[PDB]
């Protein structure tokens, strides 16, 4: 015992930064779902006759 | 003490992580379905494919990785 | 020894939980970069239109039916006018199938057209009557559409008018179930659908209900009788006060529904057929099912509607 | 940042290089084992049959 | 995030110097399939001292 | 139109290689230094210690102690005036003749000599450690004696002057000054060497010696007052935060306009120093230009008085 309250450190961060991604990807996707919704509009429309 | 409050957060991430690979799933789909929805109406179609063989593969893990925690 | 217990090995079994959990959520990063991607490439496709030059041909009539008697002998489109205070409009005639006469009023093919619609577009109608086949100048080719809500209601409000529902697997097995009686409503009547005088192989999912659930559980899918619902619009046999008990959510498509459903050829055209719990938008089974011939979890791959006036005793 | 995070990894593309070269490597380590064994081996049986030879040929002056 | 980035960056650039280093045992594989030639060097000299035994037998039971 | 330099766009790659392989060079190196001063950091809890037990010959400074039959190099304690709290002090008895009072030395870098002007006055480090296993400390420790103490002991008469160095190459050099006075504070100071001799040149009345004219006589120490970074007294009157000799973490000197020799300068390792290493870009460390150069620190560098016979 001497790194075993080190580690918790080094797998702290991978916590963090884990949370990091996660947290960004709810946002990428609650972005990417406005940039459907405008692609919903541009396929209403019947083939030109 | 210290280890014991890292699987508090530990798994409070990991199941959010599977309620994100979920929309992923139902979103991956609702995209594939939408542009199909647009043969007719734009004068070009996106070529593709969907791979869900990925999806159950690491949905395959995560659960078969979900041991216990700490309560024995 | 109850105390040489420390676990040290929470160090070994951590390792193996971040060595996937970032291998997951690096591959979904990954993911959204190729959705990104291709939900731009059509953005982009998407600002110039798809055409079509469709010749309407000379012979017209009241209905599909007339114009078969009218000389007209093979399937396309043709325009038609049932009432004169009425504007003409198009439509695609089976005369091929049975002994034609046949008015297409829904379709489906590729999915091709977009069916998650408000209740007005629904009113309307929406989508391709047909398309140019090959190298023609008559549009040959049938396209995805709904006929519209007031224009199907009208075309069997005037007489005793019979109904046709053709399906396919996606392994290339058909069905069918015809209604020798079909009836829908006026709009103050919430299109209300009324069907009878049933055969045909692919069960009689309107009025019955479904094979498989039994007791109150059946008479819930019963499409007979039922008003019409959109995910804007609701009208399903639902009287619990709450937006979570609508039969049509958002993305969904719009028909007549109970609690909740037998079949829906207005559903979401799932590729491949197989459609499971956490693929659809809602959990639910929202896809064209025709269940007393596939289940619950099988969307159709082709399913027309075709109409036609009561003669053939 | 994140992006290039999720760029250099990456990381595993060369870590399953070696997890699939180690083993590679480990498979023929048994090989060392599994045959300087059975070389060895093949040797004592080998030098027990000249001494059957010798300790056979000397019956030989007996006879004449 | 960028401590990310760096520590993801060294470990695929030690890594890169690691996957050189075990090529070069893959140069003594081929000295294991040149011991497969060395077992066949023995194992056909035993095959040629037996039957050398049994040629010596063949005599003394003929002198008896 | 056969310009296309898509060329400036496989360069851009070789080039971004590098400069990632350098600012990520650059991050792994501060992780050491966060580390080692931690270490030290730690270290530095508890100070390090020395018994040193002071021989019975006193006088008033090291040629009586000698003259007294004090004839081994430790430190001894002096009294030069009665009226004057006596201190501690090392002296060379083994040098030409003995009777040396080291007043400044230097020969690990074991003290921060870049001082304020007040730790000039009394003076700083340690002025000797216990030898071997023996008891009393006979061997010498890099400190200044100090300006107040240093003023008073050559203002009491004719005193001489010695000025040891070693490159780390290993050769010595002497720099003799038959003459020598330090002024008080309200004189700042103010030295004055002559009668020189010796093998290291005179760094201290000419100027540094691979200079020129006027360039060469603004490093003249003969004559200079004393300054450090805190208290600016060197030839520039012209005053800007920019022309002071003295800057921060840089040794307290007589200093002119700047310098041809700074023994009061920066420890660095090795010997040779160039402008990049320097906190200030300048020539701060250990040197005496007349015999070394101008990026080059000294090994040791010692200086020692013994009035004047």
């Amino acid at each position: 015992i001497m790194k075993y309250e080190a580690s918790i450190l080094t797998h702290d961060s991978s916590i963090r930064y884990l949370q990091e991604i996660y947290n960004s990807n709810n946002q990428k996707i609650v972005n990417l779902k406005e940039k459907v919704a405008q692609l919903e509009a541009q396929c209403q429309e019947p083939c030109k006759d | 003490r210290k280890v014991i409050e890292k699987v508090q957060h530990i798994q409070l991430l990991q199941k959010n992580v599977r309620a994100q690979l979920v929309d992923m799933k139902r979103l991956e789909v609702d995209i594939d379905i939408k542009i199909r929805s647009c043969r007719g109406s734009c004068s070009r179609a996106l070529a593709r494919e969907v791979d869900l063989k990925d999806y159950e593969d690491q949905q395959k893990q995560l659960e078969q990785v979900i041991a216990k925690d700490l309560l024995p | 020894k109850h105390q040489l217990y420390i676990d040290e090995t929470v160090n070994s079994n951590i390792p193996t939980n971040l060595r996937v959990l970032r291998s997951i959520l690096e591959n979904l990063r990954s993911k959204i970069q190729k959705l990104e991607s291709d939900v731009s490439a059509q953005m982009e496709y998407c600002r110039t239109p798809c055409t079509v030059s469709c010749n309407i041909p000379v012979v017209s009539g009241k209905e599909c039916e007339e114009i078969i008697r009218k000389g007209g002998e093979t399937s396309e489109m043709y325009l038609i006018q049932p009432d004169s205070s009425v504007k003409p409009y198009r439509v695609y005639c089976d005369m091929n199938t049975e002994n034609g006469g046949w008015t297409v009023i829904q379709n489906r093919q590729d999915g091709s057209v977009d069916f998650g619609r408000k209740w007005d577009p629904y009113k309307q109608g929406f989508g391709n009557v047909a398309t140019n086949t090959d190298g023609k100048n008559y549009c040959g080719l049938p396209g995805e559409y709904w006929l519209g809500n007031d224009k199907i209601s009208q075309l069997t409000r005037m007489g005793p008018t019979e109904l046709l529902i053709e399906m396919e697997d996606w392994k290339g097995d058909k069905v069918k179930a015809h209604y020798g009686g079909f009836t829908v409503q006026n709009e103050a009547n919430k299109y209300q659908i009324s069907v009878n005088k049933y055969r045909g192989t692919a069960g009689n999912a309107l009025m019955d209900g479904a094979s498989q659930l039994m007791g109150e559980n059946r008479t819930m899918t019963i499409h007979n009788g039922m008003f019409f619902s959109t995910y804007d619009r609701d009208n399903d046999g639902w009287l619990t006060s709450d937006p979570r008990k609508q039969c049509s959510k958002e993305d969904g498509g719009g028909w007549w529904y109970n609690r909740c459903h037998a079949a829906n050829p207005n559903g979401r055209y799932y590729w491949g057929g197989q459609y499971t719990w956490d693929m659809a938008k809602h959990g639910t089974d929202d896809g064209v099912v025709w269940m007393n011939w596939k289940g619950s979890w099988y969307s159709m791959r082709k399913m027309s509607m075709k109409i036609r006036p009561f003669f053939p005793q | 940042a994140i992006d290039q995070a999720s760029q250099d990894y990456n990381r595993a593309n060369v870590l399953e290089k070696e997890l699939e070269a180690i083993t590679r490597e480990q498979e023929i380590n048994r090989n060392l084992l599994g045959n300087a064994k059975l070389e060895l081996d093949q040797l004592s049986s080998e030098k027990e049959q000249l001494t059957i030879e010798k300790a056979k040929l000397e019956e030989e002056k007996q006879i004449s």
